[PDB]
């Protein structure tokens, strides 16, 4: 059964930095992209970007731009070598800032798409 | 007509025994099972969804 585990919840001052990780396991790791999106009260949800962990390819919503960062880490794990996390870096945050974050991935069978998302971690609420 | 002819049939039940190679079969729930664990489930042919015997 696919699983992400997101980090915990954060406060953060305006002008900080909030990096947020996102432990992916029960499938391989390399063959499904990782959405980003968070859910903002009052305003709903805004995708953020998504990254393919083969190369590590990323691609950011045009409005966010300058201020996110999508990284991540394969298992180095000799015996359990699939999984992997995902981090996604967000930074100027502003109180604007402060919503649910989630990662989310694709479902896997033949007529799913890139963006109904099957599969959600628990979300990191960020207090800005 | 007392006379008989020998007249060949195909399709005649009957069966001699035997020894041969025989092939596995499993189920869709056993490649649900992923993970990259089972052995040769993914080589194994399926099942059927209506057996008959």
């Amino acid at each position: 059964q696919v699983q992400l585990v997101q980090s915990g919840a954060v406060i953060k001052t305006p002008g900080s930095s909030v990096k947020i990780s996102c432990r992916a396991s029960g499938y391989n790791f390399r063959d499904y992209s990782i959405h980003w999106v968070r859910l903002i009260p009052d305003k709903g949800f805004e995708w953020i970007g998504w990254i393919k962990p083969l190369w590590g390819a990323v691609s950011y919503a045009r409005q966010l731009q300058g201020r996110v960062s999508m990284t991540r880490q394969l298992s180095q794990d000799p015996d359990d070598p699939d999984w992997g996390v995902a981090y996604m870096e967000f930074s100027g945050l502003t109180p604007a800032d402060t919503a649910e974050y989630f990662c989310v991935r694709r479902g896997s069978c033949d007529y799913c798409g890139d963006f109904p998302w099957q599969y959600w971690c628990q979300g990191t609420v960020v207090v800005v | 007509a007392e006379n008989l002819w020998v007249t060949v049939y195909y399709g005649v039940p009957v069966w001699k025994d035997a020894e041969t190679t025989l092939f596995c079969a499993s189920d869709a729930k056993a490649y649900e099972t992923e993970k990259h664990n089972v052995w040769a489930t993914h080589a194994c042919v399926p099942t059927d969804p209506n057996p008959q015997e």
